[PDB]
């Protein structure tokens, strides 16, 4: 998902990307890295969260690094998060309340 | 090459940018140390000898080439000619049976 | 695979003798020959080897002066050819046979196959060229019953 | 002077694939086209129309063309796609009627079992051949050159000077009359089943089978027997190269008795349409492709879809109990 | 005896059906373009003004031209358009910019000199009516109503003022005042436009692909009457298809190798069937974009077109274009 | 202030940003949102601090 | 480490780096700088931690 953008091998060879490829492969990679972070076109170096709402759903589920400020105002959100995580652990989520729903 | 204050410059009422043999034009270029090293040698050899010929950017700073897949040749590039409006004065090309 | 100079055809007469290309002696027949395309299947007294490789390199002639001329042209070139009968069936096949008495020890492009000659197997009892389809179909071929 | 100059062709097969393409493109309902047949102008050209060596005028093609000809419509009828086959011009051995019956030239396709005199096998329908090789003396069609083989190294025709002894024989793959003795050489291809001859065959034109109604039965055309090596193929008719599909219709006075009815003068033009859509009362309603085989062209919407093919005439007199047959043909 | 006529538009219902006919994979038509012949012509070949011979068709042409093959290329129903003649509004190079006659089909907004108006895709115009001054492809009439009731071509003596504009039906700059009057068929989207376009000729956009957007395409305005139509190309009459095919080094690296002498001529083939190790074993036919002639069965699938030039040599890291027009 | 690039299309054309363009551009584009979060040579996925 | 992919002064310069070697001086940037926090496949908001 990093969206890791290839060239053939050593130099001069037919194999590489494209100029053209180049972007929007390099530029969306921005915008995601950014993205979630960033949010916008500045990033935050104390990060960003993405405001997940009581209107939208009852439940949300899973992302595991991207933090939510969460509603219920709407309707009582059941947060379900990511099953049988593998060997990985380590994974921090940030839940909050933007308000108080 | 000229990019008024912002960007380039294209040419009156047909909107075409604008190319010149730029300065140091036809010039030899050094080949100087480092593909051979950078390479590792690859491409069947001709390694620093192949080279990517000739005009392509790569060199990364660069006014004519902007971003795409293919740089057009307009020279050894041929509609022939016949018929409909536009097309060649010289055919370049033609066809016969 | 199978490769490289020979591309021989041998004759074996005698066995004291040798072994003896015929067909062989050219360079470019050989490379007419191909080790899936090209095979051999004798009936009496013929023999038929494909080809199912064609090109040349000589058969254009040059000048085409009559062309050469109304076009206010040099050169160019005729394309000509000699005539062969090929296979229309698709994959058209190019054979070869030595028909006098058996062998005779010239091969040449053929009046014409009957058709998908070679892979048929000869049998002198019972003689018969038999070969099986694709589609997994028993091939056989016969002579039988003048009256 | 002139860089590039270069030479290009399109084979006669690329003829046969549009053919084969536009046989694939008559619908049945959906998302392939349906095509209407239609006659009209009873009213006559100009008086002369009867008289001989009258040409009705040329046909206009023009939205102001299309109306006229759609004004006058008497009729329309619509084409099964099995009324739609593909032919080639059709050649017997033997046949007095036509040039050289015993005189063939290469590449020529011949018919056998066609006729009495032609027939050598009975308890079969027809049977088509090609002629590989023709007799060595003869003639070429470049006058420069006298023999055969050296008019064909160059490609000009050739005509052999022997006629054919017999007309060719046997299912057998080369098999023209190649052991004993003669010139010609002969190719086999399948061989055509009586009803179909007889319904289908016209005896300038053979009637040629699909690909597909092939792949039901190999066996009913004779191809069953043979070799391929590409497996099923069936494409027969790119081996014959046959470039001419042949329409065929019937109009019957009782769809139209209007027009058919005595005293009228006949429908001078005809006109052929493709994929017209039905008649509604209310323009917004959604179109509808037009199945029934005959519509008054009143129950035809106005100008729907469209006709590539325009027809002038001196007047033909439809009459009532007539059964009146037209058939059209393309070589794409 | 009679007469008779097939209409324009059944030379474009001819490519509807042949667009219809490329198939994906199954019982439906695909298309292999191939090169080869890195054999030369003659010494000769090389040199200005040489003409290669006039190709053959025959099962041995066809095998030669089988044989020699150097690479196949495929072709997706994508890379087919249908193509009219572009001619743009007020280009000073080529003749009478400013003349017009009727029916032509005007281009406008493609450049500077013929933008009227930023912001949108190409415009197509059709011109129905041209000044009353002119001049009659019949030397004998002087009039243009004359001329054109009598149905001769008129050319008009007077130029058009402003490139046509407007959505709307006839539009012409009829009330204000000129000699043309225009009529609107639908505008061209940027994207499709600088992709597709070659000066010559334009792109001209499939019925289905503009049910998809009658919007994208400018159609959506008009009136049609029958509910959806999208039979625009009959409008226009387009009998002319386009190829547009993509060779690449990478594919046949074997002909790019340096020194090559390139490749005389140029053949496609339709519906050819994989190559098969065991003669029995089904056939299949071929999805990828390139086949080495190898990778594709002896003679499998039909050549419609083959070709002759003088040689054209490719190169590595070159990258070469094909288009190919074909009148129906 | 995230400066996005344009990008040309596909052919030759004197449209959007040539490459010396880009060039610094997205060099930026890195140091932007890199200095928010690298503070130097090193980014640091613990994130950065500014006095 | 930053991995600063360099131009040559003023556009037009024969000097430069390369679009090579921008390539992968471009790529690890992303890959060096992202994998820290955006650590494979997705950036957590919430940080990357490695054990």
């Amino acid at each position: 998902m990093k969206q890791n953008i290839n060239i053939g091998n050593v130099v001069d060879d037919g194999t590489g990307d494209y100029l053209r490829k180049g972007g929007i492969k390099i530029n969306e990679n921005f915008d995601e890295l950014y993205y979630e972070l960033g949010d916008g076109d500045v990033p935050y170096s104390a990060g960003a969260w993405k405001t997940y709402n009581a209107s939208s759903g009852q439940t949300l589920t899973a992302e595991w690094g991207k933090s939510y400020a969460i509603n219920t105002s709407s309707g009582r959100v059941t947060i379900n998060l990511p099953k049988g995580t593998v060997n990985d652990y380590n994974k921090v989520i940030r839940a909050r309340d933007v308000f108080a729903t | 090459k000229l990019t008024p204050t912002g960007e380039i410059e294209h040419d009156s009422v047909t909107g075409e940018a604008i190319y010149e043999p730029g300065p140091m034009a036809g010039v030899k270029y050094p080949l100087p140390d480092d593909y051979n090293a950078e390479n590792n040698n690859s491409i069947f050899q001709g390694q620093l000898p192949s080279e990517r010929r000739k005009l392509m950017s790569p060199l990364f700073d660069a006014s004519g080439t902007t971003f795409a897949q293919f740089r057009d040749l307009v020279n050894k590039r041929l509609k022939d000619n016949i018929g409909n409006p536009r097309d060649p004065e010289n055919p370049t090309q033609v066809k016969i049976d | 695979i199978i490769d490289s100079a020979d591309k021989g055809i041998y004759v074996l007469n005698h066995d004291e003798k040798t072994w003896k290309r015929v067909f062989g002696n050219t360079e470019e027949e050989r490379r007419r020959i191909q080790p899936g395309y090209a095979n051999m299947s004798t009936d009496g007294k013929l023999v038929s080897l494909s080809s199912s490789n064609f090109k040349f390199l000589s058969d254009n002639v040059v000048n085409d002066p009559e062309t050469a001329a109304k076009y206010q042209l040099i050169g160019a070139v005729k394309y000509e050819f000699p005539r062969e009968w090929l296979a229309d069936k698709h994959y058209h096949m190019m054979a070869f046979i030595a028909d006098e008495t058996s062998d005779w020890e010239t091969f040449t492009p053929q009046p014409m196959k009957y058709y998908a000659e070679p892979f048929f197997n000869w049998s002198k009892k019972s003689n018969t060229r038999c070969w099986i389809n694709n589609s997994d179909r028993a091939v056989v071929v016969y002579a039988d019953l003048k009256y | 002077d002139s860089s590039v100059i270069y030479r290009a062709i399109v084979t006669s097969k690329f003829r046969t694939e549009k053919m084969l393409n536009f046989y694939n493109s008559i619908g049945s309902g959906p998302d392939k086209n349906t095509i209407f047949i239609t006659f009209g102008r009873s009213e006559p050209w100009s008086s002369n129309e009867n008289e001989v060596g009258f040409a009705p005028p040329y046909p206009t093609d023009s939205v102001l063309g299309v109306t006229d000809m759609w004004t006058h419509m008497m009729g329309t009828v619509k084409v099964l796609p099995s009324m739609l086959d593909a032919v080639i011009p059709r050649r017997d051995w033997g046949d007095t009627r036509y040039p050289d019956p015993y005189t063939f030239r290469i590449n020529d396709i011949v018919v056998c079992n066609s006729a009495p005199y032609n027939a050598t096998e009975s308890g079969a329908g027809w049977l088509v051949y090609r002629c590989l090789d023709v007799p060595d003396t003869g003639m070429c069609s470049i006058a420069s050159l006298t023999d055969k083989d050296e008019c064909l190294k160059l490609g000009g025709k050739w005509t052999p000077s022997a006629r054919s002894m017999t007309p060719p024989e046997g299912r057998g793959d080369a098999e023209g009359t190649i052991e004993p003795g003669d010139g010609y050489v002969w190719e086999y291809l399948f061989e055509i089943p009586p009803d179909v001859s007889i319904n289908r065959c016209t005896n300038e034109y053979i009637v040629v089978p699909w690909p597909e109604e092939l792949k039901e039965d190999p066996t009913r055309w004779g191809y069953e027997d043979n070799l391929t090596w590409q497996q099923d193929d069936f494409g027969l008719i790119y081996r014959v190269k046959a470039n001419t599909i042949r329409f065929k219709a019937y109009l019957d006075s009782v769809y139209f008795p209007e027009a058919a009815l005595p005293g009228n003068k006949g429908f001078r033009q005809i006109s052929i349409i493709t994929n017209p859509l039905e008649a509604k009362a209310h323009p917004n309603d959604p179109n509808v492709k037009a199945e029934k085989d005959y519509y008054d062209p009143e129950d035809l919407m106005r100008h729907s879809g469209e006709m590539i093919y325009m027809e002038n005439r001196p007047p033909i007199i439809m009459a009532m109990d007539q059964t009146e047959e037209i058939n059209i043909l393309f070589t794409f």
